């Protein structure tokens, strides 16, 4: 087992559906002796002798760079083109389509909270999603103190 | 082994200095993927970016060869040279 | 009376110091930039850097200014302003009392003349500004460090340095003296974040743009 | 006009070794320059309008003797406020520290009318007030 | 590692290292100095004494607030062993006297007390402990402090199979007792070498080198069971050693011719007063023995630290018995002593 | 904008002169300091320790950046010469107290969260 | 209620109790463990039920100025007890 950093913790970046890369900046330092998710790679492979080139953040996002220009240029949408040649690569399989349904893994308020392993921990999400399975009266806690 | 992995095109989005390369995988490139379905040629398009391309052969090397001002018929061979070398 | 909470406003002393504002600013127009008197009846005059001694001496000895006390010097850091560093030079009168106000700037390096012949109690005040700010005085008699410890660092009032300082100090047996270690504080300064999001005076309203 | 001797000085200002800040302060601190955004429990805006800068969070561990929240960076609480960026830029580059930008974050402004609450086919009618 | 002693910080004096130390006999010497560098990097010391809390006030600035924790112990009590030593995770032991008490015998000291030591502290559940016990530790040594010592040293390893024991040679280091032995030995008319000590090679140790290495030995994982042996990186004949602190001190030099006998019988007779003899029979018993090699045991610098030779830090130790005619003198006056090396 | 106003030193020559002389006066110290301070530095490794702090603003290439370390160097100067400064404060120099601090990576990433 | 804890050390009114191991318990050995017994919890449970007769119920803490800020609670809801959130008197209509 590898502990690693939470969301909260590290200063890494994420992508948005829409592809406009943002940056997530440490808030509270990763509890106990677990530290960020690139540094114990890196610090990894140079224990095992295949050291990656880069060491601190600033490094790590210019090689991420290398790989992909767009995912350093933050919060601004990288447009996104050549749609009609991706449409005229596919188009060759036929797969047929399976008369199933289409139903979301999410058809309820009540799965809404459950998804996540941050979800699953968390113990307020527990009592939400019981406030919603069975009824109004079971959730009431003390507003006035 | 040696042959190519994956090979990697960094094109600008309207600026001139690109306009070939965006010229070439606007024709020129669905026979190219049609020909190496397994091959993943990545397009990772962006703004204000010199147009690069990466070749990612084995074991974790990369090779680097621009693309500045590249005329259509000069990316398809400078494309053609890289994946014949399948090493 | 109607207003027994407000200060009383003493418009006599505001004209009165607004004339002399006028006077001093026609009699030297080389150094000085902009004159003006606060609504408290206090008159500050914005100068350049290389009218610290000439000002300073038509205010010293003209017979119409009158002014010889060196009530205190100080610098006030800004680091927004180009020239971050603004030295102010508060002067008091005794044929005409009053206080008067005299302001320059400049930034870490470029120096600003010491004034000391004009006012000779300004060489310790001098001192602290060079020991508090990094304000370089140009051939100050003695520009040695005065307040903070020996063989200290940087320029504490600089609002750039931090709260606690970077090293303290404390007993080391290993030694047998006061060592000096990099900062591990007991408990954190907690900052406060106070300045509600919502506007206090509308007349000092920043305009925009 | 002002004769002191000026000499051109084409090379940006390295007040760094001059601040004092030890090495590893004024190397690995990184800084973000940013308008901070308004508390959204208020409505009111006159806390991003000016260009603030602070520095990367650092350990905060629990001594043992309460549990309080000893830290080890001095630069962990100090945030500077800066009328335009430009003045912010220019004070992290010279004194030294790496730093981050974040573009000043608007509001758009929204075409309102309270017309639009009641309406005889669109949409935007209310149900109650 | 329990979720009280995860490391945190930076090494400071607020740095939670880790580490619940107990340093018994910590009120002397390198007592004073080990839990310096565990109070300085941060560690909740639970250092025991015996006597007056005033001669352990000088542990109290060499830590933060919070440590170095204060409990009384007394020798012929398992008890307080196992008050002291409840809630640690390593426990070290330092408890070593020099003279025979008239109420505690040398062997106590140095074999009941370290195997009541390790018992209880193996009954407890201290993950690691460590002994410390002369180099020259030998069972059949002319001096029973050596074979008293060895004896320790089989019993505790008995009792607590992954012991680090520790063997240093001669320490030296401001109060040392060895170097300011020799030091004062001018109090006592001239130096009484025993055949003039002309035969008697000597491997002194720094006071800070060993502190540091027990403290690495603390964070060295593999340092359970095994046994280190520290030395100095030179070895000085014994007469050549008292030339150069001699020399250092600046006090004339006038050694004696002695026989054994002889010098037993002045250490008899130092051996009768009522607080801290100045030298005894037993001493004399040691001084003369030379320290010998170890090579198979694993020595210092194995451990990471550095040997610091005797020359570059003798001016402090012997600064003080220099009088204010070469008071001013700095360390380049005196040339280091000829070492007989290997 | 460029054209700034010097301290003492007009082009980088004379600066470069004033540091030299500076080093002078540490030289021509460091031994009668060692022995008025009562030092526990020896005289070569206090020498080497001036060479390496001169050798620490390497970077510094603006002049009145070089007129300031020469004249707070100066200031050190004057505050060692006539006795103001004690021992502690020289040996504050030398980090003896101060633990070794890692450099790789990998130590790094083994004590804790630091770039 | 104060309860001791598996150790044996008494457990406080936020519920602290050091575990097992727990280093952090040498601090006790040769001294207490100060714990107050007076637990507000309880202390404040007891107290009768006030049986006012009104809707809405003005509560300063009583002593007046020396009590807490004048809160008025409202009771109104008849599965439940009003209770003012300073002091913590409970608060209810007579059944109506
Ligand atoms: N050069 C050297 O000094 C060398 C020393 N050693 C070993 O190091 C150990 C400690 O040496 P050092 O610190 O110089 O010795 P000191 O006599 O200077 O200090 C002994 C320490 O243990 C305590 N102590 C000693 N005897 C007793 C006792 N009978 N009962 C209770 N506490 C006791 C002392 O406290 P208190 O004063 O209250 O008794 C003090 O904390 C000894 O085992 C010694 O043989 C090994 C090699 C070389
Ligand atoms: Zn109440």
């Amino acid at each position: 087992i590898l502990p690693g950093a939470a969301y909260t913790e590290k200063s890494a970046t994420y992508v948005n559906t829409e592809g406009r890369a943002q940056q997530t900046k440490v808030a509270v330092t990763p509890p106990g002796l677990a530290r960020e998710d690139w540094k114990i790679i890196r610090a990894l492979s140079e224990i095992a002798g295949m050291t990656l080139p880069y060491d601190t953040l600033d490094q790590v996002r210019s090689r991420l760079e290398e790989v992909s220009p767009n995912l350093v240029r933050y919060d601004d949408v990288e447009g996104a083109n050549y749609f009609q040649q991706a449409n005229e690569l596919s188009k060759l399989v036929n797969q047929q389509l399976l008369a199933d349904p289409l139903v979301p893994p999410q058809l309820t308020i009540k799965d809404f909270y459950m998804t996540d392993s941050i979800s699953r921990a968390s113990q307020t999400m527990a009592k939400c999603v019981k406030a919603v399975t069975e009824g109004i009266q079971a959730v009431e806690e003390p507003s006035i103190c | 082994k040696l042959g190519l992995r994956e090979i990697r095109i960094h094109l600008c989005q309207r600026s001139p200095g690109s306009q070939g390369v965006r010229d070439f995988i606007e024709k020129r490139y669905v026979e190219l993927k049609k020909a190496n379905p397994d091959l993943p040629i990545l397009i990772r398009e962006c703004s204000d970016v010199q147009p690069k391309l990466w070749a990612r052969y084995a074991f974790g090397q990369e090779k680097n060869v621009s693309l500045n001002n590249f005329s259509a018929d000069q990316v398809t061979r400078t494309l053609e040279n890289v994946l014949s070398g399948k090493a | 009376d109607t207003r027994p909470t407000i200060r009383p406003r003493n418009d006599v002393v505001h004209k009165q110091l607004s004339a002399f504002g006028q006077y001093v600013a026609e009699i030297l127009p080389k150094y000085v930039q902009q004159v003006q008197v606060s609504c408290f009846n206090e008159l500050e005059i914005f100068i350049h850097p290389d009218g610290v001694i000439p000002v300073l001496t038509f205010l010293r000895d003209h017979t119409n200014a009158q002014f010889k006390s060196l009530a205190d010097l100080t610098a006030v850091d800004v680091p927004t302003r180009q020239n971050r560093f603004e030295i102010v030079y508060n002067l008091l009168s005794l044929r005409f009392n009053s206080q008067i106000r005299v302001k320059t700037y400049t930034d870490e390096l470029t120096p600003i003349e010491s004034s000391v012949t004009v006012y000779k109690a300004a060489n310790w005040y001098e001192r602290e500004i060079w020991d508090m700010f990094g304000v370089f005085f140009a051939n100050h008699p003695d520009l040695r460090r005065i307040l903070t410890g020996y063989g200290f660092e940087g320029h504490p009032f600089r609002k750039d340095f931090p709260l606690s300082g970077y090293v303290e100090l404390r007993y080391d047996d290993e030694v047998k003296r006061v060592v000096a270690e990099p900062v591990e504080l007991a408990q954190e300064f907690r900052k406060f974040d106070l300045n509600s999001p919502w506007e206090a005076f509308p007349a000092y309203r920043q305009p925009p743009e | 006009t002002q004769d002191t001797q000026l000499i051109a000085v084409d090379e940006k200002l390295d007040i760094t070794t001059l601040t004092g800040v030890p090495e590893e302060h004024i190397k690995t601190r990184k800084v973000r320059i940013f308008v901070p955004a308004r508390n959204n429990m208020q409505s009111g805006v006159n806390n991003t309008k000016k260009w603030k800068m602070e520095f990367d969070t650092r350990e905060r561990w629990e001594n043992p003797l309460m549990g309080w929240s000893s830290t080890a960076d001095p630069l962990s609480n100090l945030v500077l406020t800066f009328s335009t960026k430009e003045d912010a830029v220019a004070f992290a580059e010279k004194n030294g520290w790496s730093f981050d930008v974040e573009e000043r974050k608007v509001p758009k402004p929204k075409s309102k009318s309270y017309g639009a609450n009641f309406s005889w086919n669109k949409r935007t009618r209310v149900s109650t007030k | 590692l329990h979720h009280a002693l995860i490391p945190h910080g930076k090494g400071g004096r607020s740095s939670v290292s880790g580490i619940v130390a107990t340093v018994f006999g910590a009120t002397g010497f390198l007592g004073r100095y080990v839990v310096n560098h565990l109070g300085r990097m941060g560690s909740q010391v639970i250092v025991p004494y015996r006597c007056e809390p005033y001669d352990t006030m000088h542990l109290r600035p060499m830590g933060d607030l919070g440590q170095i924790i204060f409990m009384e112990w007394n020798g012929k009590d398992k008890d307080s062993i196992r008050k002291v030593v409840e809630h640690s995770n390593v426990v070290i032991n330092l408890v070593g006297r020099e003279w025979e008490t008239k109420n505690f015998d040398f062997e106590d000291v140095f074999v009941k007390i370290p195997h009541a030591i390790a018992q209880v502290s193996k009954e407890a559940g201290v993950e690691k402990l460590i002994h410390i016990s002369h180099l020259n530790a030998d069972i059949k040594s002319p001096s029973r402090y050596l074979r008293s010592k060895a004896v320790g040293e089989k019993e505790v390893r008995a009792a607590f199979p992954e012991a680090t024991i520790i063997k240093p040679s001669d320490i030296f280091g401001r109060e040392d007792r060895f170097l300011n032995y020799f030091a004062s030995m001018r109090w006592f008319g001239g130096v009484p070498l025993i055949s003039l000590g002309k035969e008697t090679v000597k491997q002194p140790v720094y006071i800070v080198d060993v502190s540091k290495g027990i403290i690495n030995a603390i964070k060295d994982p593999d340092a359970k069971g095994k046994t280190f042996a520290f030395v100095g990186p030179n070895r000085y004949l014994l007469f050549d050693l008292v030339q150069y602190i001699f020399a250092v001190a600046y006090r004339p030099f006038l050694p004696y011719p002695l026989p054994h006998f002889a010098y037993r019988w002045v250490g008899r007779l130092f051996e009768v007063s009522p607080f801290e003899p100045w030298t005894t029979r037993d001493k004399v018993e040691r001084v003369h023995m030379s320290d010998m090699t170890l090579p198979h045991l694993p020595g210092l610098e194995d451990l990471g630290i550095q040997a610091t030779p005797l020359e570059l830090k003798a001016i402090e130790v012997l600064r003080r018995h220099r009088t204010y005619r070469w008071l001013t003198s700095e360390m380049e006056d005196v040339k280091p002593a000829k070492t007989v090396n290997i | 904008g460029t054209s700034v106003k010097p301290i003492f030193s007009r082009d980088m020559n004379e600066a470069k002169r004033r540091v030299r002389e500076l080093y002078r006066a540490w030289y021509r110290e460091v031994p009668n300091t060692v022995h008025l301070f009562q030092l526990d530095i020896s005289v070569k490794q206090g020498r080497d320790k001036v060479r390496e702090m001169f050798m620490k603003n390497a970077h510094v290439t603006d002049p009145r950046v070089v007129d300031l370390l020469v004249i707070k160097g100066k200031m050190e100067l004057e505050e060692t010469i006539n006795v103001w400064k004690q021992r502690t404060h020289i040996m504050r120099f030398f980090h003896e107290t101060e633990a070794p601090r890692p450099t790789d990576f990998l130590s790094k990433f083994y004590v804790g969260h630091d770039p | 209620g104060v309860r001791t804890s598996p150790t044996g050390e008494k457990v406080t009114h936020t519920g602290q109790a050091y575990d097992d191991g727990d280093y952090r318990r040498v601090r006790f050995s040769d001294r207490q463990k100060e714990v107050n017994e007076n637990f507000a919890i309880d202390l404040i449970a007891e107290q009768p039920v006030s049986e006012v007769g009104s809707r809405v119920i003005s509560c300063d803490g009583g002593g007046g100025a020396l009590g807490h800020p004048r809160v008025y609670i409202n009771l109104d809801k008849e599965t439940k007890t009003g209770t003012c959130g300073y002091c913590g008197l409970q608060f209810r209509q007579p059944h109506h």
